[PDB]
C-alpha cells in the first residue's frame, strides 16, 4: 500500500534517511523499520526542480501522477524520466491502496511539488485516505487516530529517549492540562492543547515521561522551556493558535500538566534557516516576554557551555546609559496620560495614545538612537553575539549590521507584564512603554520565536546523549607581531600571535580531517584591540551555511587570545587584519 | 520622523510575510494602499509580460546598459546557497560587472527558486537577482507613472508656469530616498501589491519564479495553506528584503582602511517618483478641503 | 498611574479568559467582512465513530469509602474481583453531558462540550457569548441564558455529527453470554455492555443488573449482501442513547440525500462535459458506496448569492473570476490568432508613394503589435458568463475623438474598428456608443437630434451611457430625414438590422443542478446565435451572424467613403485604397466568426461547470430602450422587516459596479484574423482538452460546500431569531429561559458563534456565511437578488434556504433539553431560602410535599422594582418597599425576583437576610432557570449552610449571579447518629433528574436517599415489552438502544467510473 508524502517544513533532506525525517520512530525498532520501502530517489528532486518554473500547479500533478513506482529509463544520454509499504514523493492516484500522509503542519516552500498539497488534501477528504503519522506504526493501516483494536501502548508510541548535528528530533506533543484537582480527589475535566515542534532532547534531558500528571505552578522551567523553543501551541483537534498565560491570569489556573500522546515526531533541519550569519542575531520579542528563562535558566540546568554571558545582549541595555527618563517626559500631561494608558489595555485606540507615543517617539530619537549607534561593536563584533531588541526599528534606526529575526512568543506577555514586581515606575508604565515599543514594529510577520531557539539552543540539547566526548576546534585569526609593538604595546618573543575568533565542537574528529587548516577566507576577519577588549569584524560576513554540519558552535562567544600570557603591558590601541583557519 | 504612524491593530493577521491593511483605516495610508492595490490588480491580469521578447527586454533592464555600480560578487554571498557560479574558461577581464553577475548565474532564467539567498548582501556601492526579485515593484510603479523630454516637456512648461497670470507653488521633496521606509511607506506598498496580485491566476508563475504556497494566518479561527501566484512569491521576498533594509559594503578609496557593512532603508528606482502623484492626489481632494 | 488605570488593569486581568478555552469566541470582529478568495478547500464530511454513540457519561461523583476496620462488608467494589464495573459505584453517581467521552473511533471533530459534574462549578459552558468583560469568572449571565444555552446545544449537535461504523463483531466464547456475538474491542467492553457483567454480591448496582434481559446485547441482524465482502449495515444493541443517536442518524440521512448511483453520477459528468468526455461504468453491483457529492439546485443558488455578498462589490470582484475563466478559455481553445493574414491582406493593396498620407499605412498604425497576445478577446468572451457582474465597456481612449472630422484618416479607421468590435462587448449601451461615434464624427454635414438638453451631437461619444440619452433618430430611423442626413440614417438602419440576436444553450446537468439565479436553471445566454458542435473537418464560413455583421459594417463604410461629403475633400486615388483595404478586409478567410457561432458555446458550456465560480448571467437584450439592465443588485437584508416594503430596488439592494475596459483594435484583429489547424475535428480537440479537467471529483467541491452554506445559513437564521423575541417563522422550544439583550449587537455575537462553529466543526476555511454581518444587522439576514431594467420591470428573485437537516436536529436537542436540563447542570423552578434545622435527611433538589408560599399566595408580598428599604425611627423595624409601593414589614414571606436581587445585595444581605436565618422571614428567589452546584458533606458532623449562602450573595452583581449552591448529605450505608444541620437553600420543582444512583456498591442505602437505578432510562436492557426502535426521544433521554452501524466505503471518481 503506497503512501504519498509531500515534505513538511524544514524537512531534513541531507544526512538523515527519509524515514528519520517523515516521522521518526518509524526507524526506531528493526521490527518496524523493515516494513517501509522508501522511494524518494535522488534524481527526482533535481529533475523536477528545473521544470517547476513553468509547469502549472495542476498541470504538473497530472503529468506526474500517472507513473509506476520503479520507473524505467529514457532517451539518449540517460535522463531518468520526469515489501509491505511503499513511501513515495510521487503523488499517485490516491485510491484504496494509496494514502496521503498528513503531518498536521505547514508544507515547506522549497519543495517544487508542494503546490500539489491543497489539491491532494481536498481529494483525500472526499474519500477517507487522509493518513495521520501515528498510523504508520501499527500492523494495519487505519486512517483514524486511537482506533478500536489497538490500545496504543507499544514502546514506539512514546516518541522519547531518542556528526549528529544540524538535525534535531522534534515532537508536536499534545498535552492535557487539567485544572484544580479539588472536590474529594475527582478532577475537573480541563482542556488539552498541542505544542508544536518541541525538541525531543529538551523533554528527554528533563526526564519527562509520556503519561504522568506533572505539577505546573511551582510555571515550571521544563514547560517554560518547551513553550519557548516550541514553535506554536494550538488548541488540540482544531487549528486555533492560543497564547498561554503564566501569571494570576484567570481562575482555574491549570495546576497540572501531563503530556498525553506524541502526534508526529519528526526530525527537522535547522542548518541556517532563521540565523543566517555566524556573527550576531537579534530577536524583536515584546516587552513582557520570557528573555530571562532562556538566557540563563536553560544554561543553568546544564554544566556544559551553550552560552557566555559577556555577550547575550539583553533588551533594555540601552537603559544602561531611560525608563525614569520617559516617565520624566510625561508627568506634565495629566488625564491624557492616565486616559491614554487605558486605550493600550482596551481593544480600541483613542487620541490620548497619540500624545503619549509622540512624547515617546520624539524622545527615542534623541537619546537612544545615539546610544545605539555608539553601541556598534558590542552588538555585532564581539566574536559571536546574540541580541535582544523590542523592535526592528531599535536596531535599524541606528545602522547596526545584524540580521533582525522577528519574534512572537506563544505566551501572552501583557498579562505577564501586569504581574511585574518591583519595577521602575508602576506596572502601567510598562504598558505605556510596551505599546510604544509595539507601534514601531513595522508590520512584518512575526516569525515564531521557537524557530530560532531550535537552532541556537537547539543542537546543545543533543549534547548530553552523544555518548562521545567533545572535540574543541577553533576558528583562529593570526596577528603579525610588530603591529602590536608599533602601537605602544609589548609582546613576548616577537612571534605571530593567534586570536581565536570562534570556537566550535566537532564530535568525532570529522571537521579536522577536511576542515582543519583549510583557510576558508571568504569572510576575511579584522580584530581591533583596545583598552581591555578585542572586537572581531568579518569583512566578508561568515555565513552559517558554510559551517559544515556537526560543527556545533556555541552561542555568544567572546574573543580570547590563544596565549594571553604572551601579551605584556596591554600597550596601545590599534586594528590589524588577518585570514583565519580552523584547528 | 512620522507624526502619524499606522497603529499595529490596523493590519490583518499575517499571510506568510506581508500583511494586509484593514478596510477601516482611512487617511493618507488608505489612498496609498488603494492606488497601489488597484494598479497591482491590473498588472497581474495582462498579456504584455508573457511574451518572450518582453522578458528579454526586462532582463536587459537589470544588467544596466548605462550606469551600474561596484557590486561585490556572488559566490562569497552564495556560500549561503549551494549554487556554484560560473568561472572563466579563458583569462577573464571583466570584474563583477553587472553583466557578469548575469553571466555568473544564468542557468535558470537569470534566477532559480534554488536561489532564495538573494537577501545576504545587497546594493553594493560606495545585484541582478535583487533587481529581478524587484520585478513586480517597478512593474506596478510603471503603471502609476503612466502620465510621467526636457526640451519639450519641461522647458515649455517651466515657461508656462512662470507667467504672471498663474501663481505657481513648486514642491521639492528633500530626501525622497530616505523617506521610503518599511515602517509606513514600503509596507503599505508590499501589502497592496500582494492583495492586487490575487486577481491573476493563483497558480501562474511569473518571470521564472514558481507559485509556492503560504501560511495565511489572517483569520484566527481558520488558518489554511494557500497557493499564491508567482508574482506574490516575489512580494514575500521583497517584504523579507525591504524590512531588513539594504546592505551597503562601502569601502572608500579616499580613506585608507575604511571598510564597512552598512544597513539602511535608502535606495541610491522609480517608486519614490511614483508615490509623489498619489500622495498629492490625496492632498488636493481629501486633506486640504478637510481643513484650511 | 492611580485608580483610573488600576481598575482597567484589574478588569483586563479578569476578562482575558477567551484566549484559552473557547475555540469560538464570539465577535472578535477584527475581520468581519472577509473576502471569498477563490480557493474553496471543501469540508470534511466523512468521520467514522467506531466507539459507542453516546454523549452522557455516567460519572462516579462522590466515591464510596474504603472503610475496612469498622463495618466490613457493607461495600463490595468490583475492583477486588479484578473487574471493571459497567455502572459507576460511588456514593453519588451523577449523569452529565460529556460529549464524545467514549468515542474511540477514527479521528475527531473538535468543538466538543463537556460539562463538569455538579460538584464542580460548571459555569464555563454558559459564558460562550455576551459574557466576556461584562461578567467575571465565577458567574453566569441570567439576562442572556437562552443565547448561551442555545450555543451550548449547537456545539452538542455539531460534535455528534459523525458516522457510526462497526468494529469487528467477534463471538463471545466465555460463559457469560455463550455465543452471543458482541462488538469486541479494550476498556469500554465491559462498560458498553451492562448486561454482560459478572455480579458477585447483591450490590445496589447488582439488584438492577440482575433484571437485565440476556438477549439485548450485541449484534441483532447483520444485512450483508455479497458473501465474503464487508457487510452493509449491522443493527446492534449497546450503550448508546436516544438523543445522540438521532443527531447521528440525521447525519447519515444528510449524506444519503446528496449521493447518487453510479448510473446517475456518470450521466451528470457527461452532461457537464457536453457528452465528449468518454467514461464507462461497470454494470455490476457495488454494495456499499456513499459519494456525498451532489447538492440540489436550491442550495446551490444559496452558495452563489453567498459568494456575491462576501466579496468586494466593485471592480475587484469581477477580475478574479473573469481572469480565471479566461485562462482556461485560452488554454483549451482550438483557435489560434495569427495576424499576418490580416497584414498580408492589407499591405498588398497597391497604393501610390506620391501622396503624403498613405491610407494603408494608417490602418496598420492603429492596429498594433504591442506584444498583446490578444487576451482581450478572451477577456471579452469570458466576460459573457458574468455579464450580471462585469460589463465590458469600450475603452474611453479608443473612440474617434471630437474636433476631428471624417476626413481624418486615423479618426476614420477608429470609427470603423469601433463598429466591428461593437457587439463583442457585453455592454448594454454599446450600440448607442458605436452609433454615436460616427454621428459625432460628421456633425457638420448631417445634423441629427439628440434627445435631451445638456449634450449635443458633438458631445464626446463616451458620455452616451445612460438609457435615456439615446437619440430618438437611433431608436427610430424614420425620424432621420434623408434630405439632410442620408448617411446617418443608413447607420441606424444598419445597426438595428445586423446586430446579433441573443440566443441560449445548456450547460451542466439538470440532475446536479445549477446556480443560475436569473436565467432558468442549467441554461446560459449568449450574445450571438449558436449551433451545435461539429464533428467534421471545419473550414472558415461566411454565413454566420458574425461574418454577416463584419461584412455589413465594411459594406457600410464603403458607402461612407464613397459619399458626397467624403469625395469632396479626400483625393480620388486614396479612397480607392480605402475601398481597397476594406473590401480586402471583409474577404479574409477568418476562422473566428465560425468559432463564435459553433465552437465557443460548447467551449463555454463545459468550462462553466469546472470553474470555481458558476456563471452569474443576466438576460441579454440588444437594442431595446426599455429593457436595458441598468442595475444588477443583490440584497443581504429582508426589506419587509426593515420597513422597506415598497421603495425602489435601487435603494434596498446593493448594486454591482464593475466595468472591464476592452480595446477594439485588440478585438478586431482577433475577430478578422483567427485560423486553425487543417485536420481539426472539434469534438476530438475538446475531448483531448476536457479530459484533464474532469479527471477526478474535485469538480464536486463547489457542489459539496453548498450543503454546508445551506446548513449554516439556517442555523444562523434559527439561532439568531430564536434568541431574540419573536423573529422569523422559527419554532422556539427554548423560550422559558430568560433572554433580555435582544439587541442587534448581540445578534452579531451569536451569528459569529454559529459561523465559527461551522468553520471549526467541518474545518472549511473559506469565508462561509460571513457576508451578512457587513451591514451590522444580522437579525434580518435574508438573501435576495434582482435586476432593474430601465422600463421599471424589476425581476425580484428571492433565494430561500433549502430544506436543511440540521435545522430539525437542533430543534430536537432543544425539545428534549427542556425535560432534561438537569443533565446539563441547568435547573428549573425557583429557589427558596427558609431556615430548616433538620436532624434527619435533607434533599434540596428533590423537595417532598408542597412548597411553602407560592407567589400570589395569601400574605406573600413581592419586593418592588428597586428593592429599597425605608428605615423607621426610634425602635421600629425598617420596612421594605414592596411591589405595590407601600412599605410592608420584613417579617413574613417575600418574593424577591433575581433582577431585583442583583441590584440590592447590599440591602438584602444587611436587612432581610438576618431575618431569614433568625427564623423570622422566608424569602422566595424568583429566578427562572439557573446553573446549580452541589456541595456534598459528611452528614454525621456539624454543618451550617449560612456561610455558603453568604458567599453566594457576595458574588451577586448587577452583572450576573453565581450558580446556586446546595448542600446535600452524602448517603451513608449504615444508620448514623446525624448531627442537626441548619440548611437554607432548596429548590421548588424537582430538579433531581440526574441522580443516577446513590452508593451503588453498597448493599443498601441506609440514610440519605436510596434513589436506586431507575429503569426508565434503561428499558432497552431491563424491560420485557421493549421493541427495537421505541426511542421515546422528546420526553426523556434513554440510555440503551438498538442503533445501526454503517460500513460504507467512500470511493474516488476513479472508483466509480473509468476516465481516460
Amino acid at each position: 500500500i503506497t503512501i504519498v508524502v509531500i515534505p513538511t517544513a524544514h524537512f531534513s533532506w541531507t544526512d538523515t534517511n527519509f524515514l528519520n525525517s517523515v516521522d521518526y520512530r518509524l526507524t526506531s525498532q528493526p521490527k518496524i523499520r523493515d516494513r517501509f520501502a522508501v522511494y524518494a530517489p535522488g534524481w527526482l528532486r533535481r529533475q523536477l526542480d528545473e521544470f517547476s518554473a513553468s509547469l502549472t500547479a495542476s498541470e504538473l500533478l497530472q503529468a506526474l501522477q500517472t507513473i509506476p513506482i520503479p520507473v524505467k529509463a529514457r532517451c539518449l544520454l540517460l535522463p531518468k524520466p520526469k515489501r509491505e509499504f511503499c513511501l513515495t514523493i510521487l503523488p499517485s492516484l490516491l485510491g484504496p491502496r494509496t494514502f496521503l500522509l498528513d503531518v498536521d503542519a505547514d508544507r515547506d516552500a522549497s519543495y517544487p511539488l508542494s503546490v500539489l498539497w491543497p489539491q491532494l488534501r481536498a481529494l483525500a477528504l472526499k474519500s477517507r485516505l487522509l493518513l495521520p503519522p501515528v498510523a504508520l506504526l501499527r500492523r494495519v493501516v487505519d486512517p483514524g487516530l486511537k482506533p478500536t483494536w489497538s490500545a496504543d501502548s507499544d514502546a514506539a508510541f512514546r516518541a522519547l529517549r531518542l556528526f549528529d548535528f544540524s538535525a534535531l528530533p522534534v515532537v508536536d506533543i499534545i498535552c492535557l492540562l487539567e485544572s484544580e484537582p479539588d472536590d474529594h480527589g475527582r478532577i475537573a475535566p480541563g482542556t488539552r492543547l498541542t505544542i508544536h515542534s518541541v525538541p525531543t532532547d529538551l523533554l528527554t534531558s528533563l526526564s519527562i515521561q509520556e503519561g504522568v500528571r506533572y505539577p505546573l505552578r511551582q510555571f515550571v522551567h521544563w514547560v517554560l522551556l518547551a513553550l519557548l523553543m516550541s514553535d506554536d501551541v494550538t488548541i488540540s483537534g482544531t487549528r486555533r493558535s492560543v497564547k498561554l498565560e503564566t501569571a494570576h491570569a484567570s481562575a482555574r489556573p491549570f495546576v497540572h500538566i501531563t503530556v498525553e500522546r506524541c502526534a508526529s515526531a519528526r526530525i527537522i533541519d535547522v542548518r541556517g534557516s532563521p540565523a543566517m550569519y555566524a556573527n550576531a542575531v537579534c530577536l524583536t520579542l515584546p516587552k513582557g516576554s520570557y528573555k530571562s528563562t532562556i538566557i540563563d535558566t536553560l544554561p543553568a540546568m546544564f554544566s556544559d557551555l551553550p552560552i557566555l554571558e559577556q555577550a547575550a545582549v539583553i533588551d533594555s541595555d540601552a537603559l544602561g546609559d531611560f525608563l525614569e527618563r520617559l516617565e520624566n517626559l510625561d508627568p506634565n500631561l495629566l488625564d491624557r496620560a492616565v486616559a491614554s494608558i487605558l486605550s493600550p489595555t482596551s481593544d480600541t485606540s483613542d487620541d490620548a495614545v497619540t500624545t503619549v507615543l509622540d512624547a515617546f517617539n520624539a524622545l527615542y530619537r534623541e537619546i537612544m538612537t545615539p546610544a545605539q549607534r555608539a553601541r556598534l561593536p558590542l552588538l555585532t563584533q564581539q566574536g559571536r553575539v546574540l541580541a535582544f531588541a523590542h523592535s526592528d526599528y531599535e536596531l535599524l534606526s541606528a545602522n547596526i549590521p545584524i540580521q533582525v529575526v522577528r519574534g512572537s512568543i506563544p505566551i501572552d506577555h501583557v498579562v505577564n507584564l501586569l504581574a511585574r514586581r518591583n519595577r521602575v515606575g508602576g506596572t502601567a508604565l510598562q504598558v505605556l512603554l510596551d505599546y510604544c515599543y509595539r507601534t514601531q514594529a513595522s508590520p512584518l510577520a512575526p516569525t515564531p520565536a521557537g524557530r530560532l531557539y531550535k537552532q541556537l539552543f537547539g543542537p546543545w540539547l543533543m549534547v548530553p546523549r552523544l555518548s562521545e566526548p567533545l572535540i574543541k576546534l577553533r576558528l583562529v585569526a593570526s596577528a603579525p607581531a610588530k603591529v602590536l609593538r608599533a602601537a605602544g604595546w609589548t609582546i613576548d618573543g616577537d612571534p605571530p600571535l593567534e586570536v581565536s575568533c570562534l570556537c566550535a565542537y566537532v564530535t568525532d574528529r570529522a571537521a579536522a580531517t577536511a576542515l582543519i587548516e583549510r583557510r576558508l577566507d571568504s569572510r576575511a576577519l579584522v580584530t581591533v584591540g583596545g583598552d581591555q577588549l578585542m572586537f572581531v569584524e568579518y569583512a566578508p560576513p561568515l555565513p552559517l551555511v558554510s559551517i559544515p554540519r556537526t560543527f556545533l558552535l556555541p552561542v555568544t562567544y567572546v574573543v580570547h587570545w590563544v596565549p594571553p600570557q604572551r601579551v605584556l603591558l596591554n600597550g596601545g590601541n590599534v586594528s590589524f587584519t588577518s585570514g583565519l583557519e580552523w584547528t | 520622523d512620522i507624526k502619524d504612524p499606522i497603529p499595529p491593530s490596523a493590519w490583518t493577521g499575517p499571510i506568510g510575510n506581508v500583511r494586509y491593511l484593514l478596510p477601516s483605516v482611512q487617511g493618507p495610508a488608505r489612498h496609498l494602499y488603494d492606488t497601489w492595490r488597484a494598479a497591482a490588480r491590473q498588472i497581474a491580469q495582462d498579456p504584455q509580460w508573457h511574451d518572450p521578447l518582453n522578458q528579454a527586454i526586462m532582463r536587459a533592464q537589470y544588467v544596466t546598459a548605462r550606469g551600474g555600480s561596484s557590486a561585490s560578487l556572488k559566490f562569497a554571498l552564495k556560500v549561503t546557497g549551494i549554487v556554484l557560479p560560473e568561472y572563466d574558461d579563458s583569462k577573464v577581464k571583466k570584474s563583477s560587472k553587472i553583466y557578469q553577475a548575469a553571466q555568473i548565474a544564468r542557468i535558470a532564467f537569470m534566477l532559480l527558486i534554488a536561489a532564495i539567498h538573494a537577501e545576504v548582501t545587497m546594493g553594493i556601492r560606495n545585484n541582478v537577482i535583487q533587481q529581478a526579485i524587484s520585478a513586480p515593484h517597478t512593474l506596478v510603479a510603471n503603471y502609476i507613472n503612466k502620465h510621467m523630454v526636457v526640451t519639450d516637456k519641461v522647458i515649455p512648461l517651466i515657461l508656462y508656469a512662470s507667467t504672471p497670470p498663474n501663481t505657481v507653488v513648486n514642491v521639492d521633496i528633500k530626501a525622497c530616498d530616505a523617506s521610503i521606509t518599511y515602517n509606513y511607506f514600503l509596507s503599505v506598498i508590499c501589502g497592496a501589491m500582494h492583495e492586487g496580485f490575487e486577481v491573476g491566476n493563483a497558480d501562474a508563475a511569473f518571470m521564472g519564479v514558481p507559485s509556492t504556497i503560504v501560511s495565511d494566518r489572517r483569520s484566527p479561527v481558520a488558518p489554511y495553506s494557500r497557493p499564491i501566484s508567482g508574482l506574490q512569491t516575489m512580494v514575500q521576498h521583497l517584504a523579507d528584503l525591504y524590512a531588513a533594509g539594504f546592505r551597503y559594503s562601502v569601502s572608500d578609496a579616499f580613506s585608507s582602511g575604511n571598510k564597512f557593512s552598512f544597513p539602511t532603508s535608502t535606495f541610491p528606482s522609480t517608486e519614490h517618483t511614483a508615490n509623489n502623484s498619489t500622495m498629492m492626489e490625496y492632498f488636493l481632494n481629501v486633506h486640504a478641503p478637510s481643513h484650511v | 498611574a492611580t485608580p483610573m488605570i488600576n481598575n482597567a488593569i484589574r478588569s483586563f486581568l479578569t476578562a482575558w479568559d477567551d484566549i484559552r478555552i473557547l475555540s469560538p469566541d464570539v465577535s472578535s470582529k477584527s475581520l468581519s467582512a472577509y473576502l471569498d478568495s477563490a480557493v474553496a478547500n471543501g469540508p470534511e464530511l466523512i468521520i467514522e465513530d467506531t466507539g459507542l454513540c453516546t454523549s452522557f457519561m455516567l460519572l462516579d461523583n462522590i466515591p464510596s469509602a474504603h472503610l475496612t476496620k469498622e463495618l466490613i462488608g457493607f461495600t463490595w467494589f468490583m475492583q477486588m474481583y479484578q473487574m471493571t464495573p459497567p455502572l459507576p459505584e460511588g456514593a453519588v453517581n451523577r449523569i452529565v453531558c460529556m460529549t464524545n467521552w467514549a468515542s474511540l473511533g477514527d479521528e475527531g471533530r473538535g468543538l466538543e462540550v463537556r460539562l463538569p459534574p455538579p460538584t464542580d462549578s460548571s459555569v464555563h459552558a454558559y459564558k460562550t457569548v455576551l459574557s466576556r468583560g461584562y461578567i467575571d469568572n465565577a458567574q453566569f449571565n441570567p439576562l442572556a441564558l437562552r443565547s448561551n444555552v442555545l450555543l451550548m446545544l449547537l456545539q452538542f449537535t455539531l460534535s455528534n455529527l459523525k458516522i457510526n461504523k462497526s468494529s469487528t463483531f467477534t463471538s463471545d466464547v466465555t460463559t457469560i453470554t455463550s455465543g452471543r456475538m458482541i462488538r469486541a474491542f479494550p476498556e469500554l467492553l465491559a462498560l458498553a455492555y451492562p448486561g454482560r457483567a459478572v455480579l458477585p454480591t447483591q450490590t445496589k448496582n447488582a439488584q438492577f443488573l440482575s433484571t437485565a434481559i440476556a438477549d439485548r446485547i450485541g449484534r441483532l441482524d447483520r444485512a450483508n449482501l455479497i458473501g465474503g465482502e464487508v457487510s452493509a449495515m449491522v443493527e446492534c444493541m449497546e450503550l448508546c442513547d436516544a438523543l445522540t443517536l438521532h443527531i447521528r442518524e440525521t447525519y447519515i440521512m444528510l449524506l444519503r440525500s446528496m449521493h447518487q448511483d453510479p448510473t446517475q453520477i456518470v450521466q451528470i459528468v457527461n452532461e457537464c462535459a457536453n457528452n465528449l468526455l468518454n467514461s464507462t461504468i461497470p454494470i455490476s453491483l457495488r454494495p456499499t458506496i456513499l459519494c456525498p457529492w451532489f447538492a440540489s439546485s436550491e442550495d446551490l443558488r444559496l452558495q452563489q448569492v453567498m459568494h456575491l455578498v462576501n466579496i468586494s462589490s466593485n471592480t475587484a470582484a469581477a477580475l478574479p473570476l473573469v481572469e480565471a475563466l479566461s485562462t482556461l478559455l485560452r488554454s483549451v481553445t482550438p483557435l489560434v490568432l495569427d495576424p499576418t493574414v490580416l497584414t498580408n491582406a492589407i499591405t498588398t493593396i497597391s497604393e501610390s508613394t506620391t501622396q503624403t498620407i498613405s491610407p494603408i499605412s494608417e490602418i496598420l498604425r492603429l492596429l498594433q503589435p504591442m506584444g498583446n497576445d490578444y487576451a482581450a478577446f478572451w477577456k471579452c468572451i469570458a466576460s459573457w458568463a458574468y455579464n450580471g457582474l462585469v460589463t465590458t465597456v469600450l475603452s474611453e481612449d479608443a473612440f474617434p475623438d471630437s474636433s476631428q472630422s471624417i476626413t481624418h484618416l486615423p479618426s476614420m479607421w477608429k470609427c470603423l474598428f469601433l463598429t466591428l468590435a461593437g457587439p463583442m462587448t457585453s455592454d448594454p449601451h454599446s450600440p448607442v456608443k458605436v452609433f454615436m461615434a460616427l454621428a459625432n464624427l460628421l456633425a457638420q454635414p448631417e445634423p441629427i437630434a439628440i434627445g435631451v438638453p445638456g449634450m449635443h451631437q458633438t458631445t464626446p461619444a463616451s458620455q452616451f451611457s445612460h438609457p435615456g440619452v439615446w437619440p430618438p433618430g437611433f431608436l427610430n430611423p424614420q425620424l432621420i430625414n434623408p434630405q439632410q442626413a442620408p448617411l446617418l440614417r443608413a447607420f441606424a438602419e444598419h445597426i438595428r438590422a445586423n446586430w446579433p440576436q441573443p440566443s441560449e444553450f445548456g450547460y451542466g446537468s439538470t440532475l446536479q443542478g445549477s446556480a443560475n439565479l436569473f436565467i432558468p436553471s442549467n441554461r446560459m445566454v449568449y450574445p450571438w446565435p449558436n449551433q451545435p458542435l461539429p464533428r467534421l473537418t471545419v473550414a472558415p464560413t461566411y454565413d454566420s451572424a458574425m461574418s454577416n455583421w463584419i461584412s455589413t459594417t465594411i459594406a457600410f463604410f464603403i458607402r461612407v467613403v464613397n459619399s458626397v461629403n467624403m469625395t469632396a475633400t479626400v483625393n480620388d486615388l486614396t479612397r480607392r485604397t480605402m475601398t481597397g483595404v476594406m473590401t480586402a478586409m471583409r474577404q479574409v478567410k477568418t476562422m473566428t466568426p465560425f468559432y463564435i457561432q459553433h465552437m465557443c458555446p460548447t467551449e463555454l458550456s463545459v468550462l462553466a461547470s469546472v470553474t470555481v465560480t458558476p456563471p452569474f448571467q443576466v438576460p441579454f437584450t440588444r437594442l431595446v430602450q426599455n429593457d436595458v439592465i441598468t442595475n444588477v443588485l443583490v440584497a443581504r437584508v429582508d426589506p419587509a422587516q426593515r420597513g422597506d416594503a415598497a421603495v425602489d430596488i435601487r435603494a434596498t439592494h446593493a448594486t454591482f459596479a464593475a466595468a472591464l475596459p476592452v480595446d477594439p483594435a485588440a478585438i478586431v484583429v482577433a475577430m478578422l484574423c483567427g485560423q486553425t489547424e487543417t485536420n481539426l475535428i472539434p469534438s476530438h480537440h475538446y475531448g483531448k482538452a476536457f479530459a484533464p479537467l474532469f479527471a477526478s471529483n474535485a469538480m464536486f467541491t463547489r457542489n459539496q460546500r453548498a450543503v454546508i452554506t445551506r446548513e449554516a445559513f439556517v442555523c444562523a437564521r434559527s439561532a439568531v431569531a430564536q434568541c431574540q423575541d419573536a423573529g422569523f417563522l422559527v419554532p422556539r422550544p427554548l423560550d422559558a429561559l430568560r433572554q433580555f439583550d435582544v439587541t442587534s449587537a448581540a445578534a452579531a455575537e451569536i451569528m459569529h458563534a454559529v459561523n465559527d462553529a461551522f468553520k471549526t466543526a467541518f474545518d472549511l476555511d473559506g469565508a462561509l456565511l460571513d457576508g451578512l454581518a457587513l451591514y451590522g444587522d444580522p437579525r434580518i439576514a435574508d438573501l435576495s437578488a434582482a435586476y432593474l431594467q430601465y422600463g421599471g420591470n424589476v425581476v425580484r428573485e428571492h433565494v430561500p434556504p433549502g430544506p436543511s437537516h440540521i435545522h430539525r436536529a437542533l430543534q430536537q436537542v432543544e425539545s428534549t433539553f427542556m425535560a432534561e436540563m438537569n443533565l446539563f447542570n441547568v435547573a428549573r423552578g425557583n429557589l427558596y431560602l427558609v431556615q430548616t434545622a433538620t436532624n434527619g435527611n435533607w434533599s434540596p433538589m428533590a423537595p417532598v410535599a408542597a412548597p411553602p408560599f407560592v407567589r400570589g399566595g395569601p400574605n406573600v408580598r413581592v419586593v418592588g422594582r428597586f428593592g429599597t428599604i425605608v428605615p423607621r425611627p426610634n425602635g421600629l423595624e425598617p420596612q421594605l418597599i414592596d411591589d405595590g409601593n407601600v412599605p410592608r414589614d420584613i417579617a413574613g414571606d417575600w418574593v424577591y425576583p433575581s433582577d431585583v436581587l442583583q441590584v440590592s445585595v447590599a440591602v438584602f444581605r444587611d436587612y432581610v437576610w438576618p431575618m431569614v436565618k433568625a427564623g423570622r422571614t422566608r424569602v422566595l428567589v424568583e429566578l427562572g432557570h439557573y446553573v446549580y452546584t452541589l456541595h456534598y458533606y459528611d452528614p454525621q458532623i456539624s454543618l451550617d449552610e449560612a456561610p455558603i449562602l453568604e458567599e453566594w450573595l457576595s458574588k451577586i452583581n448587577p452583572a450576573g449571579i453565581p450558580p446556586v449552591p446546595f448542600c446535600i448529605p452524602i448517603p451513608q450505608v449504615y444508620p448514623c447518629i446525624t448531627a442537626r444541620r441548619v440548611h437554607y437553600a432548596f429548590t421548588s420543582e424537582n430538579n433531581n433528574d440526574s441522580l443516577f444512583s446513590t452508593n451503588a456498591a453498597s448493599i443498601d442505602t441506609a440514610f440519605g436517599e436510596n434513589a436506586a437505578v431507575s429503569p426508565l432510562r434503561w428499558p432497552g436492557l431491563v424491560d420485557p415489552n421493549y421493541r427495537v426502535g421505541t426511542n421515546d426521544l422528546p420526553n426523556r433521554i434513554t440510555l440503551y438502544n438498538s442503533l445501526y452501524r454503517y460500513n460504507f466505503t467512500y470511493p474516488t471518481l476513479d472508483g466509480i467510473m473509468y476516465v481516460r
